[PDB]
């Protein structure tokens, strides 16, 4: 592996910061309500009439389970689009609550039910919101909402005093003041009536037949959740490295009873970095708190591949106890296990040492592990000793307050001293 | 650790990762030459003996008093009360929230092998002088130094055998006040409390930058790759991915800055350790206000403090001159 | 400038010991200097005194340092061995014999005496 | 001064700009050092008397 970080054949003595070890984790776990109903999501695709635009219904769904996939079968719809979450995953995330909107217009403006956009439709009659979450579906419905004759069923608002705020609607039949003519009469010039008709009639051709239009809004927030998809809970398993997912928030790590002190409206726990900390779990009322795995540094001492062909292993901040845990099985990033606790195993201030034999001695420093412990490799018939660098010799010096040393003959040394001067010139 | 701050152990932002190229080969050789450096900083101040040197058991130097700055050794720790009193001044939850591979190293020099060095300095130069600066040590009574010390910066040698009563009181109450003076001021140590606080506040910003969306459904990867399909994940992550090495590269930039400043006044220092400890300087000002004669060496977490003697003329009287 | 143009007091600038010479050299981006140093050697300790009382007056030395090889008084340099007869022009008297500690009594020879006194009779 | 030179005067920028973090806060403390120091620096060649 050191071999491979560096990009060569042969590695000189040192200490070499190759990777990080982490623990793998064992099994997999779902968590998620006990709810059993289904969805009526057959009342809003299949009805017998849909409500005009400026009196679109609103209905709420909660408290069922919901499958998306059956919904296909309900409508001969083609685009089925959708702005703040896929289509392919509906299915995996669970909801708090789902409204359903329903209404008819014209091709031409199925195109305004869009956040963001402005027109005859989207001003005065249904106004998305610029933040919106949810999914449309439009299809063709001229052989059921256009007669020969003539349609005049469905309404629409044109004339009003200003834009409605999003999910706002207005219902209010009264004459517009489109002139200095106080308009208090039932009908004249200047006074319009603000509601107009269509003429949904198979003589028309495409983008101005009558449209169906069905509008589904979500909401993904930390609240608890109602309507969730079809998938089957498995048992809680604690104190161990698994993988969970709580209601469609998937992650990693160990649980553990914890003890803080939630509120009725609180569900979920963060902090700094916004990450996910405490978790209250779905089907018993328990909060549970999330640890990471277990990780860390790998170091890997050697000598000169010229000299030797021995390494030690240091593992950098962990306590040698959690290594053999470490140290397991399909268990550890690092395919290599070879080393695991075979002797040798010595706790430093720095870290754990495996492969370096401790001894009594004091040498000069020549591959520093840290915190006054340095490594090399020599004899006790040749291996890699971990001792604790020296400083220097001992040596006592005399006083005495009535003797002076002189010298009394003297020497001439010559050293050498190196200095950079400059550096190469270059040009891009 | 890029690959774990980055990409919380998924695959799919590892991928994108390696396929963004070196830049984190670049960012992992950065630091180390930085910390390689700050090891070998301390290693020019303090390792300037050739041996460990100790002073004698019975300690008379003609009057003078150096309890203050000798090594204590009822005290679990060999070290002076000033160097306790300095210890016991720089102070060294969020530690924990480093699980995104942030990490500090022990220094290689222990606390105890920087107070052997700073005692085997002080027993050298108060029992043998400047001349275990050129080769061994050599003996000299500390008076007969003191007199060469004063004869060295034009005062004749008879005045300090004449007042030697007088200069080792004066000496003596002059070194008991450095106590006082330390444990009143409370911005005493404030040099080296900066480098430690400016060496937090940076690690912290970066875990509290984790947080932000770069313009992006959402901060949290899981939550993305539980959301949006591939085609769309790999284009919502990839807003988060150069995000996050703009934000990494910002940090090593500013290090690389802080550990020049650091180096020079680390070059500073061993000078100041030649010549002014080594011996006797005659610049003005290099080593305090007045005439140097002396000075004493003792360590602080990531520093070191020096204390120079220096000769001050007093009272004066105006003559006339030809 | 200061090692190669001159001599340098400064305590380890130009190498380790006592600064004589320095002569540079080039090198592919760099330079290196070459430091010539005077380093003392084999070491003799004596038993030493910081004043000398003779007439009940107290002699101290002009340049050097008192020194004794068991039985006799001599003064010598500080950086090298080599004793001398303590004399009247290599002291200098200054104050009484009561004020210094650890003084000793000795003897100062007077050059003008024998020689202007056995010829002057 | 961020705000007013990234966006001008604008809503929507200064949304964007809350948005993607706090590289303005570092900013803003570099040059304050730089410029304290400045002032320190020629405190220390002519202050000796
Ligand atoms: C490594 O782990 C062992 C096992 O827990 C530690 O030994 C115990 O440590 C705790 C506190 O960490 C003490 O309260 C116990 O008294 C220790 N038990 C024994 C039998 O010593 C050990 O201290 C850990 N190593 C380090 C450096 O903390
Ligand atoms: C030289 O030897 C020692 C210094 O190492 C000193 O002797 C001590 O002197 C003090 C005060 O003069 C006395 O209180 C001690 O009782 C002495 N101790 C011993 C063991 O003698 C002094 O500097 C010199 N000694 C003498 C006798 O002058
Ligand atoms: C000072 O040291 C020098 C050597 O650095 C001594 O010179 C040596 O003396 C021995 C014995 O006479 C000879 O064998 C060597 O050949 C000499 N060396 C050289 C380079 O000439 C010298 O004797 C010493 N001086 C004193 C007074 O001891
Ligand atoms: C050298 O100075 C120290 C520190 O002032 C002296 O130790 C003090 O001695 C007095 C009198 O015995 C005590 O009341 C203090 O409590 C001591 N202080 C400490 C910190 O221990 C010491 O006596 C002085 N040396 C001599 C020879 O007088
Ligand atoms: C200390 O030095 C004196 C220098 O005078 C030595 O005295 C001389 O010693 C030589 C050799 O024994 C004699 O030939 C001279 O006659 C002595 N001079 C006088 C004036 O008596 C003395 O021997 C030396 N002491 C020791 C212990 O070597
Ligand atoms: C030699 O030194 C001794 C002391 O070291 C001196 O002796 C003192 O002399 C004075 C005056 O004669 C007396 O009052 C003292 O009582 C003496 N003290 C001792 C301890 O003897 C002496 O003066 C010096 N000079 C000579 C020539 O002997
Ligand atoms: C719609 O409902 C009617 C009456 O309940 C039923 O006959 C028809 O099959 C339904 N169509 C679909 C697609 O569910
Ligand atoms: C009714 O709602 C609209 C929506 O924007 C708002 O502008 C208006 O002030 C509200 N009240 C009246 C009386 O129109
Ligand atoms: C079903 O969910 C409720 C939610 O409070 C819980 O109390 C109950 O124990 C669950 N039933 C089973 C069989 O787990
Ligand atoms: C290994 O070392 C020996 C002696 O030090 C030397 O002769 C030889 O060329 C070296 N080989 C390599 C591949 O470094
Ligand atoms: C080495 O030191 C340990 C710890 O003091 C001690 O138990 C052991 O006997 C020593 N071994 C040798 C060979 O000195
Ligand atoms: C000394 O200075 C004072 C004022 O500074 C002056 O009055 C006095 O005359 C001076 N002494 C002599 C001898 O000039
Ligand atoms: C010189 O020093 C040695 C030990 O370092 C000692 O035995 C000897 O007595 C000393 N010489 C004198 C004259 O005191």
């Amino acid at each position: 592996e050191t071999k491979c970080t560096l990009k060569s054949f042969t590695v000189e003595k040192g200490i070499y910061q190759t990777s990080n070890f982490r623990v793998q984790p064992t099994e997999s776990i779902v968590r998620f309500p006990n709810i059993t109903n289904l969805c009526p999501f057959d009342e809003v695709f299949n009805a017998t009439r849909f409500a005009s635009v400026y009196a679109w219904n609103r209905k709420r769904i909660s408290n069922c389970v919901a499958d998306y996939s059956v919904l296909y079968n309900f409508a001969p719809f083609f685009a089925f689009k959708c702005y703040g979450v896929s289509p392919t995953k509906l299915n995996d995330l669970c909801f708090t609550n789902v409204y359903a909107d329903s209404f008819v217009i014209r091709g031409n403006e199925v195109s305004q039910i869009a956040p963001g956009q402005t027109g005859n439709i989207a001003d005065y009659n249904y106004k998305l919101p610029d933040d919106f979450t949810g999914c449309v579906i439009a299809w063709n419905s001229n052989k059921l909402d256009s007669k020969v004759g003539g349609n005049y069923n469905y309404l629409y608002r044109l004339f009003r005093k200003s834009n409605l705020k999003p999910f706002e609607r207005d219902i209010s039949t009264e004459i517009y003041q489109a002139g200095n003519k106080p308009c208090n009469g039932v009908a004249g010039f200047n006074c319009y009536f603000p509601l107009r008709s269509y003429g949904f009639r198979p003589t028309y051709g495409v983008g101005h037949q009558p449209y169906r239009v069905v509008v589904l809004s979500f909401e993904l927030l930390h609240a608890p959740a109602t309507v969730c998809g079809p998938k089957k809970s498995t048992n809680l398993v604690k104190n161990k490295c698994v993988n969970f997912n709580f209601n469609g928030l998937t992650g990693t790590g160990v649980l553990t009873e914890s003890n803080k002190k939630f509120l009725p409206f609180q569900q979920f726990g963060r902090d700094i970095a916004d990450t996910t900390d405490a978790v209250r779990d779905p089907q018993t009322l328990e909060i549970l708190d999330i640890t990471p795995c277990s990780f860390g540094g790998v170091s890997v001492i050697t000598p000169g591949t010229n000299t030797s062909n021995q390494v030690a292993v240091l593992y950098q901040g962990v306590n040698c106890t959690e290594v053999p845990v470490a140290i397991h099985a399909d268990q550890l990033t690092p395919t290599w296990r070879v080393y695991s606790t075979g002797s040798n195993v010595f706790q430093t201030r720095a870290g754990c040492l495996i492969g370096a034999e401790y001894v009594n001695n004091s040498y000069e420093c020549d591959i520093p592990i840290g915190a006054g412990i340095c490594a090399s490799y020599q004899t006790q018939s040749q291996s890699i000793i971990a001792y604790t660098m020296s400083l220097g010799a001992e040596n006592s010096v005399a006083y005495s307050n009535n003797s002076i040393a002189i010298p009394t003959n003297f020497t001439i040394s010559v050293t050498t001293e190196i200095l950079p001067v400059s550096m190469t010139k270059t040009s891009v | 650790d890029c690959t774990m701050y980055i990409c919380g152990d998924s695959t799919e932002c590892s991928n994108l990762l390696l396929q963004y190229g070196s830049f984190c080969t670049q960012l992992k050789r950065a630091l180390t030459g930085i910390a390689v450096e700050q090891d070998k900083n301390t290693q020019e101040v303090f390792a300037q003996v050739k041996q460990i040197y100790k002073t004698p058991p019975i300690k008379y130097f003609g009057g003078f008093n150096f309890s203050q700055i000798l090594p204590d050794p009822s005290k679990p720790s060999k070290r002076s009360p000033i160097e306790d009193l300095l210890f016991n001044k720089v102070t060294l939850l969020i530690c924990a929230q480093k699980f995104n591979g942030l990490t500090v190293l022990p220094p290689l020099l222990t606390d105890e092998m920087i107070a052997q060095y700073t005692s085997a300095l002080l027993a050298g130069t108060i029992t043998s002088g400047w001349t275990f600066g050129a080769g061994p040590a050599l003996q000299i009574p500390f008076p007969m130094q003191m007199a060469y010390r004063f004869n060295g910066i034009g005062v004749t040698q008879n005045v300090l055998y004449e007042n030697q009563k007088l200069i080792a009181n004066q000496f003596n109450s002059a070194i008991g006040k450095i106590q006082d003076s330390l444990s009143s001021t409370p911005s005493a140590l404030g040099k080296l409390q900066d480098v430690v606080n400016h060496n937090a506040q940076a690690l912290n910003t970066l875990v509290k930058q984790l947080s932000s969306k770069f313009g992006a459904i959402s901060s949290v990867l899981n939550d993305i790759l539980s959301r949006l399909d591939p085609p769309e994940a790999e284009v919502q992550i990839d807003r988060l991915i150069t995000g996050r090495l703009q934000s990494l590269q910002t940090y090593v930039t500013q290090q690389l800055i802080r550990a020049a400043e650091i180096r020079a006044s680390a070059n500073l220092a061993a000078t100041k350790m030649s010549e002014c400890v080594l011996g006797q300087s005659k610049r003005v000002d290099f080593c305090g206000k007045g005439y140097h004669l002396m000075s004493f060496p003792q360590s602080a977490p990531h520093g070191v403090v020096f204390l120079h003697v220096t000769y001050v003329p007093a009272q004066e009287k105006n003559f006339t001159t030809a | 400038s200061e090692c190669v143009l001159g001599q340098s007091k400064r305590v380890d600038f130009c190498g380790k010991g006592y600064h004589l010479m320095s002569f540079p050299q080039s090198a592919p981006h760099g330079v290196v200097f070459l430091h010539v140093t005077y380093v003392p050697a084999q070491e003799k300790n004596f038993t030493t005194a910081p004043a000398i009382c003779h007439d009940g007056k107290a002699h101290f030395p002009r340049e050097g340092v008192f020194v004794s090889n068991g039985t006799h008084w001599f003064v010598t340099q500080r950086n090298f061995y080599e004793p001398q007869i303590i004399t009247t022009d290599n002291t200098f008297v200054s104050g009484n014999c009561d004020v210094v500690i650890g003084i000793v009594n000795n003897t100062v020879y007077d050059p003008l005496q024998p020689e202007l006194d056995s010829f002057k009779e």
